[PDB]
């Protein structure tokens, strides 16, 4: 599975250029993009993960995550616009 | 030839291609000006990237009772990450994100 | 030993968080500090078995073990109720979530008549005299 | 059932009651009646429980009957029946001076102290060690309620910085204590506290995780080291909440360390010394700090913390003699505490909350509080017509039967600015000439006329002419001349316990006897493991 | 038994004195005189003179309410309820015509009674008990008079229980070396002549416990203020209510601690230096209640002195002085109160000597001081003669025995010339003389001193044979004034002589050692030690002093730091089992890594927030690569439901944290870099170091065959440890309903007002119009979210999630519904939250209570139904999810938005 | 038909890493080479379904983004605003997004 570790360390590598676009983000928006970026690399990493150590009970968490980073990300929203919809 | 070779072929060149789909939106939240640009980039990168891993983590082990977890997951995934982008993008333009300087033409005022 | 470096790096941001200034700022570092008790429980079971116990017949010695895994379960649910109720104490103690105050007592005591009620007969006792 | 599954019923009886006050939590008469329907039958079922066990016996139910060391056992071995009906006793008082204060009709004040005595039951008949820390949170959740719980229905910026500390310094506990059990769990077997017969004597690794998990007990405690978190979040609550809390809470974490060096640990008499340090050095901070401060219930938070340092000490005595003086010690100053807290409690409602000066007289014009207050008074410092002389007398002989002259020196010396403190309260509010003072009993930001809030909803408001619970006229400033303000439903519970600590004094040999046969199963565990692991 | 039972009865007087008191508005004296005089008139009668009862009282610690009544005893229950019996016939016309008195006779015969119970004391625990018996009714007895007499009762208990606590060491020091607490066991211990250092700790102590009960050198200072108390009460505690409980405690103790010379010396010098420095004072002092005191003082002084001297012939003087003492002093006090009580004042412009009206209380006075002084026909003469011969042998060899009678010769000289100032001179019709029944009380034992100096010949029995129980040995006594010229003798014509040389120089004499004394006296000794305590304690109690999270967590991290350096040199790790790192685990923990410090050093409320969500998801990865699925899916929703939480509550604060000071950041991540450094190797040495834990191996081995479920944790949450899951379901539910509470009781911080800073007119405003994006998505994430629910809620037992998983995505379910909402008010979650939570905590509870039909409680009672294995563990699970369904609807529904709408 | 559906996704799949290759060639774009502009769109679509995964789809482009959405009319029209990279006129923008619209409602619809 030298594809999957592959894939794994370039989600990574993604995962951190995208977190340090979340520290040096100049807008509070830009630290609210990178996070919704990191929420989806992170289900993929999960995805991934579940590949590596062979796992079946995975897209349960996949099918949950994704209810996760989407209200996750909202409320973030919801944070930018100062609370008001 | 057999039918599971293919699929775990199929699967290994999804994840390749999710992962660098990954690094491309990544790579966007570098070098690019604004919010929106940024934004519109998240919004096609972390779907198409993150199904397409789905896609091809399913495919590397394709059981039989994860088939309905993954496809409702690629929808959802799709409509979540075209509409949290959306609304970050939003919020953003509410909040104050300033547009970059080369922004050749705006319908919108920003006051 | 990753196990470790991520239960110290934890350990270190809520060491940092919680001497901060700010009550938001504070409730961030007992999440880290929650996070990582949850991750030395999780440590306990041996961290060797990385494979779940939920298979039919799970194989010992190879199976993560179950009860480090429902501690951390049921501690979750505990930290997550006291981080909503931390939380919502940010929010109604002042006009903000600052907490670099001093000694507070003197705001709820009653306005303290001067003197006391026998300003003819201080206590020898007391320094003030 | 077979008389031990009924053990249980110690927590599910409270949590039943509690979830039902919960669902009508308008009939104020209907839960009135209920919860101390429910207080009396748990005192009654823990004074009937003593007899069970009063020959040494320890009583062990696994709960839901599965193998010994798999489920939770819940153990009565006359510590945890002592405590029980002792806790359950100050329980039923504090709801009972709650209820005439003017408590006890706020919102879930019936359900919250229901669910804080399930969480005590739980964390003294538990027998393994992380549902102890279950039940610990158990306990401390509905006790961040009861700190909102006033008698104007309103909360304090003050108040809510003392609920923001304690929380704070009780959540770090808390997860202190949690991952010293995760490191008891990692480096031995189990959790259980049977299994762990002399795990603490026979590698040092298992001991650093029990010794984190005793200094997260001793956080809760509040110890020297760390004691300004009780002396800066009891007085700033409710008269009653912390007359309740005096006994519960610290007072779990003191049996929780009791039977945690005496069953890991074996009372392995090696770190004794460091035990023997921390506590004296508690017992003289603790009431140094109390001789300096000049309020009147925050003197009685750092008593408590000398308190809690002399309680401790018969752990740092391991032995027949040093445990039990510590258990008796342990059984007296809860009771005693609970007295005091009663007492000042009932003048900080009536008169309001003040300095030490701005009253006087209130032994001429409130004998009733005045007696209840100096019956306490002269036990808390040890005087022999009360309980805290015999508790003091056996800790010293026990001090000085294990030879820690140093100890007992301390432990003698403390009592004398004790007396000094508690005889600067009866001089600066009980001793002098009756002074005309302003009825003004509610601080400003407690009284519902100078906050934006709604206020916790009152029980006793549905008839239409009580604001918040205040007798408003209804519709169809000047000083007070010195008078009797505190009626007798007020100084009651201060003054019931108040013939208890001399009923424990005078026949004192009664609850000697008691704390004897519990320290039996203290210095000589293999009759309380032998019934845990079968 | 029948010593207990007048020991009891002594008690009964005490109890009944209130209620005669009510009756018998100020006679209540008269029956109480002859209550507790004939109580003595039963002790020395009908009772032998040696007689030993026990009652049993606490055989735990070997205490016992053991009286015994040796000869001693016998003399001094004599002394103290005579003269209480006395008092009390003084006080009935002393008192005014009043009908409330039961606060001053229910302590002044509860005196008589811990007086009687500290002189008839064989167990050294019970004495200690009738010592500070005395020492508080003494208390309360000087809080009366008003508020004149509150500080001076405050010092009197205060110096009375330093010294009356060390009789507490010494009693438990006696009780831990001899092995048994009895009095006439422990004095007769070869202890005191095997090692002298333990005799000396203790006669150290006792010496202390006496010299505080009494008025010595050092604690002086609170007997001349305790004079602001009514003169009976001072009668009463001068002559033997407190100041002789110190003197018998020498007298008793006298048997073993006699040769030590630490005691010897401990007692002479400082009962000679208070003699002296008492008379000298008493003579320099003007108002008759400070003389009075002040001469107590000095005479305690020579009775403490010559037991000190410590031989047989000493014991027998100092007997005998004590008894001539109590006497005289209290004739001396009751005389006082009676020519007060018949003018109206004893000084306000001074007063002409009392030899003006002299008949009747004149010739008192006269008996009275002259004893006090000691002339010859007296009882005071032949007292002070035999100090005088006691203290010529004194020890410490052959100088400082003379020297001794020198000094002691200076004492009585001041003595002799304060008393003559007492009988004449300014202290600062009428012929309405005492009454026959008030002088009277008060001249019974002034002309006792008279009849008892005379026929001295009817003391030497008692004195003699209560001498030789003091002490070992025996001397034979004899008080007769006989005229042999020994220097017991010599040294009393000096004093007479001197005395008379000093009165007729009165004035130079006191107008020259006044100014060259300096404060030795006042009380400002006593108060300054205890505003120093205060201002130590204010020092002590200053370093906790703010009331902030930052500081008492500093408490709490240096002890982590000191068990961390103890733990760093005492734990040795076990070989490794397997290896717990694998290849997908430096990913994550590099994740965890830039999470975390992205996190401590964001400096916006909203990077944080964001970054607290990342935590969470590689938390959420981290539990899921260690093969915790199930943790995983609730620590996902976890980290989703406290991210809506944290923005719910963030939306009221300001966008950036406070600006923290440097110098403060620095040291903070200082300790939190060693603090990190500890847990790490922590949980480094301590976790992959076992093979699997007995209950692991039990719970993936009996999973499926003990309850049917094969999800380990799942049943280990619901069927082994349930009551854990109870617990956590209560505590979450009290969570709710103390957030229910605390915005009830304040209010919140309203939505902190953002700028919007677009106009009015434009698009991506209007929510109503614009959050069409979500209310639709919204119409297919409802019920997959609610089939989500109910999907994990059946499905927990055979698979990852069972009903807080279940419960939490349903949480994210409001919370997508109140995202949806177009304004403040139609978010507001419309459903009864509390009865839910009540409902949820009674659904649980009681499904674990069900397991009593078979079994025990939280059992689950699994039935077959088909080929579906039904349990109770699916009630519990629905009972859990709506407790934590409520605990979320009250948590957004209190803090999402304002909308103050619930109130007229 | 069981294997319809397979074709159907492969098909999606191909059709969709060919806009995968856009988003990364989207990525990799030099500086004035990109040029982001808003414009207010009609939309055409009645219901707030229509509008919504029209603002989606528009979103999943590569090259668009959707802000939001609103309609200054009685109860019809829905108008959205759309900012896009590497359009630098409105007109080609608006342009594409009516190609984009025509395809999806000529798709979901009677
Ligand atoms: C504010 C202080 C109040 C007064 C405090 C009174 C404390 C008196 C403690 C006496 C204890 C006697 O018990 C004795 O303790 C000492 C340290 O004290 C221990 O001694 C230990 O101390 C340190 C380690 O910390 C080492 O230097 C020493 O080698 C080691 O043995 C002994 O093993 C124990 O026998
Ligand atoms: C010097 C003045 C002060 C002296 C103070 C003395 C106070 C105590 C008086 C002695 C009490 C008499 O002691 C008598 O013996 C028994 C034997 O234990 C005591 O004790 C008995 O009664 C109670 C039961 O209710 C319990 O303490 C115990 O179970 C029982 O043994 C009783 O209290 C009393 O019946
Ligand atoms: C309020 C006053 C308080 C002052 C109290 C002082 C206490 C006085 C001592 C009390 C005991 C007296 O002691 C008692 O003395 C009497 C009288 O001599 C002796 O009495 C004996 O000898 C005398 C003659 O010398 C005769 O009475 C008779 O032969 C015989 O009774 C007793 O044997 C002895 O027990
Ligand atoms: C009321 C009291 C309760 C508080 C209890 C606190 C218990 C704290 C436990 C800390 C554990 C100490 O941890 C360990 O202790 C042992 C016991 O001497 C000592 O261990 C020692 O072992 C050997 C002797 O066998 C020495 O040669 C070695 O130098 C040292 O490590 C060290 O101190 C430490 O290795
Ligand atoms: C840019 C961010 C990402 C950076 C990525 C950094 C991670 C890459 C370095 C990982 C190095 C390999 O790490 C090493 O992996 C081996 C397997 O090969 C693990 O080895 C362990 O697990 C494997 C299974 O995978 C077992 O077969 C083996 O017996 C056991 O020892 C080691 O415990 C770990 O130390």
């Amino acid at each position: 599975m030298i594809v999957v570790d592959i894939a794994i360390v370039l989600v990574a590598i993604a995962a951190v250029l995208s977190s340090y676009r979340m520290i040096r983000g100049p807008h509070a928006g830009d630290r609210a993009i990178a996070a919704d970026l990191l929420f989806f690399a992170f289900i993929a990493l999960l995805a991934l993960v579940g590949v590596r150590v062979d796992s079946p009970f995975v897209y349960d968490l996949v099918l949950v995550a994704t209810l996760v980073g989407l209200v996750s990300a909202l409320s973030l929203a919801r944070l930018m616009s100062g609370g008001r919809r | 030839m057999s039918w599971e070779l293919v699929a775990t072929v199929l699967g290994s060149v999804s994840v390749l291609v999710g992962a660098v789909v990954f690094l491309g939106g990544a790579i966007g939240l570098l070098r690019f000006p604004d919010l929106y640009v940024r934004s519109s980039a998240i919004g096609a990168a972390a779907g198409l990237g993150l199904v397409f891993v789905i896609a091809g983590a399913f495919l590397l082990h394709p059981t039989w009772e994860a088939a309905p977890k993954v496809a409702v997951a690629a929808i959802l995934q799709f409509a979540s990450s075209a509409i949290g982008a959306m609304y970050i993008a939003r919020a953003g333009f509410l909040s104050g994100a300033a547009p970059t300087t080369a922004t050749r033409y705006s319908q919108i005022e920003f006051t | 030993m990753t196990l470790a470096i991520s239960v110290g790096v934890l350990m270190a941001g809520f060491v940092f968080l919680v001497l901060q200034r700010g009550m938001v700022r504070v409730i961030l570092g007992f999440i880290l500090l929650s996070h990582a008790a949850h991750l030395t429980l999780m440590a306990a079971g041996g961290a060797s078995r990385r494979e779940a116990p939920l298979v039919s017949d799970p194989d010992p010695a190879l199976t993560s073990d179950g009860l480090p895994q429902a501690f951390v379960l049921t501690a979750i649910v505990i930290a997550f109720a006291i981080t909503i109720y931390l939380l919502v104490l940010a929010v109604i103690g002042g006009d903000d979530d600052d907490t670099d105050i001093g000694d507070l007592d003197p705001l709820d005591l009653l306005p303290e008549t001067p003197g006391g009620a026998h300003p003819e007969d201080p206590e020898p006792d007391e320094p003030s005299t | 059932m077979t008389l031990e599954s009924a053990l249980t019923l110690f927590v599910a009886v409270p949590l039943l009651t509690a979830g039902v006050l919960v669902a009508v939590a308008s009939r104020t008469r209907l839960i009135l009646t209920v919860l101390f329907a429910v207080l009396g039958t748990q005192l009654a079922a823990a004074v009937a429980t003593v007899p069970w066990v009063s020959d040494g016996s320890v009583v062990v139910h696994q709960v839901a009957l599965w193998a010994p060391g798999v489920s939770i056992p819940f153990v009565l071995d006359m510590f945890s029946a002592l405590m029980l009906t002792v806790t359950s006793l100050l329980t039923l008082t504090c709801a009972a001076f709650a209820v005439a204060a003017g408590e006890a009709y706020k919102r879930f004040y019936p359900p919250l102290v229901l669910l804080v005595t399930a969480g005590v039951n739980g964390a003294l008949l538990t027998g393994d060690l992380f549902n102890f820390f279950v039940f610990v949170e158990v306990m401390l959740l509905p006790s961040y309620g009861l700190m909102m719980i006033t008698r104007s229905g309103r909360a304090s910026v003050v108040g809510v910085a003392a609920s923001r500390l304690y929380i704070s310094v009780n959540l770090l506990a808390s997860t202190i204590l949690l991952i010293g059990v995760a490191l008891i769990y990692g480096v031995t077997g189990t959790v259980n506290i049977a299994q762990l017969h002399g795990a603490a004597s026979e590698d040092t690794a298992v001991a650093v995780a029990t010794a984190l998990v005793l200094f997260a007990l001793a956080i809760k405690a509040a110890v020297v080291p760390v004691h300004g978190w009780l002396a800066r979040a009891y007085p700033k609550m409710s008269p009653a909440v912390t007359a309740m809390f005096s006994g519960l809470h610290t007072k779990i974490a003191i049996y929780a360390i009791y039977r945690i060096y005496a069953v890991i640990f074996d009372g392995d008499s090696r770190y004794l010394w460091v035990g023997v340090v921390v506590f004296s050095a508690t017992m003289l901070i603790g009431v140094l700090g109390a001789v300096g401060e000049a309020a009147p219930r925050s003197i009685l938070a750092f008593h408590m913390v000398s308190q809690i340092g002399y309680i401790l000490l018969g752990v740092a005595l391991f032995g027949p003699i040093g445990l039990t003086a510590g258990i008796f010690y342990l059984l007296h100053h809860m009771i005693v505490k609970a007295a005091l807290f009663l007492a000042i409690g009932a003048i900080e409602v009536r008169y309001g909350p003040r300095r030490l000066g701005q009253l006087s007289g209130l032994a001429k014009t409130e004998p009733l509080v005045a007696v209840a207050f100096f019956a306490s008074a002269m036990s808390l410092a040890g005087i022999p017509p009360f309980s805290g002389f015999v508790a003091k007398l056996s800790l010293i002989i026990a001090a000085l039967d294990a030879g820690q002259i140093a100890a007992a020196a301390v432990a003698v010396v403390v009592s004398i600015l004790t007396l000094l403190s508690m005889l600067k309260i009866w001089t600066g509010i009980f001793l002098g000439e009756p002074t005309p003072t302003d009825s003004r009993t509610l601080p400003e930001g407690l009284d519902p006329a100078h906050s934006e809030a709604t206020g916790i909803p009152d029980g006793r408001d549905v008839d239409g002419r009580h604001r918040d619970g205040v007798e408003i006229t209804g519709a169809a400033p000047d000083m007070v001349p010195p008078g009797r303000r505190i009626g007798l439903a007020l100084a009651a519970p201060a003054l019931a316990l108040s013939v208890v600590t001399l009923a424990l004094g005078l026949g004192g040999q009664l609850l000697l006897e008691l704390s004897g046969t519990a320290a039996a199963n203290l210095y000589d565990p293999t009759t309380y493991i032998q019934a845990v692991l079968g | 038994v029948t010593l207990t039972l007048a020991l009891a009865v002594a008690f009964g007087i005490a109890a009944i004195s209130p209620l005669l008191a009510r009756t018998m508005g100020r006679d209540a004296g008269w029956p109480l005189a002859a209550m507790l005089g004939g109580l003595a008139l039963y002790i020395w009668f009908a009772i032998p003179v040696d007689t030993v009862a026990s009652v049993e009282w606490m055989p735990a610690l070997g205490v016992e309410l053991r009286l015994s009544l040796d000869p001693l005893a016998r003399v001094f229950t004599m002394i103290v309820l005579g003269i209480g019996a006395v008092v009390m016939a003084y006080s009935s016309r002393y008192l005014g015509r009043g009908s409330g008195h039961g606060g001053y006779y229910g302590l002044m015969t509860l005196f008589a009674a811990s007086m009687l119970g500290l002189v008839l004391a064989d167990d050294v625990v019970v004495l200690f008990v009738a010592w500070e018996f005395t020492t508080l009714c003494s208390f309360f007895l000087i809080t009366l008079a008003g508020p004149k007499g509150t500080q001076p009762a405050v010092r009197t208990l205060l110096v009375t229980v330093a010294g009356g606590l060390c009789l507490l060491t010494a009693a438990a020091l006696m009780v831990v070396r001899t092995g048994t607490t009895v009095l006439s066991e422990i004095l007769v211990d070869p202890v005191w002549s095997a090692d002298p250092a333990f005799a000396a700790v203790i006669a150290v102590l006792i010496a202390m416990a006496a010299f505080t009960k009494s008025a010595q050198f050092p604690f002086q200072a609170w007997l001349p203020d305790a004079m602001v108390a009514a003169t009976p009460v001072s009668a009463y505690l001068h002559a033997a209510a407190m100041v002789k409980a110190g003197i018998y405690l020498l007298l008793r103790f006298s048997e073993a601690l006699h040769d030590v010379p630490v005691w010897n010396l401990l007692l002479i010098t400082c009962g000679m230096t208070t003699a002296v420095l008492g008379a000298v004072f008493a003579m320099q002092r003007d108002d008759l209640k400070e003389l009075l005191a002040y001469s107590t003082i000095s005479q305690l002084g020579f009775l403490v002195a010559t037991i000190g001297v410590g031989t047989p012939a000493a014991m027998v003087a100092a007997i005998i002085h004590t008894i001539a003492h109590a006497l005289f002093k209290s004739s001396l006090f009751m005389f006082v109160g009676v020519v007060d009580h018949q003018t109206g004042t004893r000084a306000m412009s001074g007063l002409p000597r009392l030899y003006r009206i002299m008949p009747g209380t004149a010739i008192g006075v006269g008996l009275a001081a002259a004893s006090m002084a000691g002339l010859p026909p007296l009882l005071g003469f032949v007292s002070k003669e035999w100090m005088f011969k006691s203290m010529l042998d004194a020890p410490g060899g052959a100088w400082a025995g003379p020297a001794l009678g020198a000094l002691a010769v200076f004492a009585a000289t001041f003595t002799f010339a304060y008393s003559a100032r007492f009988l004449l001179g300014g202290f600062v019709e009428t012929i309405e003389a005492p009454r026959a029944s008030f002088f009277l009380p008060a001249a019974l034992p002034a002309v006792l001193g008279l009849v008892l100096g005379l026929t001295g010949f009817l003391l030497e029995p008692a004195v003699a044979a209560a001498a030789r129980a003091s002490i070992g040995e025996g001397y034979e006594a004899d008080f007769g004034l006989w005229h042999g010229f020994a220097p017991e003798l010599f040294m009393s014509m000096i004093v007479i002589t001197l005395g008379i040389v000093l009165v007729v120089v009165r004035h130079p004499v006191d107008r020259f050692l006044d100014r060259e004394l300096a404060p030795i006296t006042g009380v400002a000794t006593v108060d300054a030690l205890r505003r120093w305590a205060i201002a130590g304690g204010a020092r002590v109690g200053d370093v906790t002093r703010t009331d902030r999270i930052s500081r008492h967590v500093w408490a709490v991290l240096l002890v982590l730091v000191a068990l961390a350096a103890v733990g760093v040199v005492a734990v040795r790790p076990e070989p490794e089992v397997g290896s717990p790192v694998r290849a997908e685990d430096w990913i994550v923990v590099v994740l965890l890594v830039v999470g975390t410090a992205a996190m401590v050093i964001s400096r916006s409320r909203l990077g944080a927030v964001a970054n607290v969500g990342i935590v969470g998801f590689a938390m959420a990865l981290w539990f899921f690569t260690l093969g915790a699925v199930d943790v995983a899916l609730t620590q996902l929703l976890v980290e989703v439901l406290t991210v809506v939480v944290i923005v719910l509550v963030l939306q009221r604060l300001p966008r950036a944290f406070h600006t923290v000071s440097r110098s403060r950041t620095l040291v903070s991540a200082a300790v939190a870099i060693v603090v990190g450094l500890a847990s790490g190797a922590a949980v480094w040495a301590m976790t992959g170091r076992r093979e699997l834990s007995d209950v692991g191996r039990y719970f993936l081995d009996n999973a499926e065959q003990d309850t049917g479920g094969i999800n380990v944790v799942n049943t280990v949450l619901v069927d082994y440890r349930a009551l854990d899951t109870l617990g956590e379901l209560t505590v979450l539910g009290v969570a709710g309903l103390a957030v229910i509470l605390a915005l009830h009781a304040r209010r919140a911080l309203p939505r902190r007002d953002v700028p919007l800073a677009v106009h009015a007119d434009s698009p991506l405003l209007s929510a109503q119009d614009n959050g069409v994006f979500l209310r639709t998505f919204a119409r297919i994430l409802g019920p997959l979210i609610v089939l989500l629910s109910l999907y994990f809620l059946v499905r927990g037992h055979n698979a990852p999630g069972g009903g807080f998983n279940s419960a939490l995505i349903g949480g994210a379910g409001i919370a997508i519904y109140y995202l949806r909402a177009p304004s403040d008010k139609a978010a507001r979650i419309r459903v009864p939250y509390v009865a839910v939570i009540a409902a949820g905590v009674i659904i649980g509870v009681v499904t674990g209570l069900a397991g009593f039909v078979d079994g025990s409680f939280l059992l689950p009672l699994h039935a077959y139904l088909g080929d579906v294995h039904l349990t109770t563990a699916l009630i519990f699970d629905v009972g859990v999810y709506l407790a934590v369904l409520g605990v979320i609807m009250a948590a957004i529904d209190k803090l999402g938005g304002d909308d103050r709408s619930d109130e007229p | 038909w069981p294997l319809r559906i397979a074709w159907f996704l492969l098909w999606f799949f191909w059709q969709q890493t060919t806009t995968s290759a856009k988003v990364v060639r989207d990525a990799f774009l030099p500086h004035a080479s990109i040029t982001p502009g808003f414009v207010r769109f009609p939309t055409r679509c009645r219901s707030e379904l229509e509008v919504t995964m029209l603002s989606s789809l528009i979103t999943l482009t590569p090259g668009t983004l959707t802000l939001g959405a609103h309609h200054p009319g009685e109860g019809e029209d829905w108008e959205i605003v759309v900012h896009g990279m590497y359009f630098p006129d409105p007109d080609d923008l608006t342009a594409s997004l009516h190609d984009l619209e025509n395809h999806m409602l000529r798709a979901i619809r009677r």
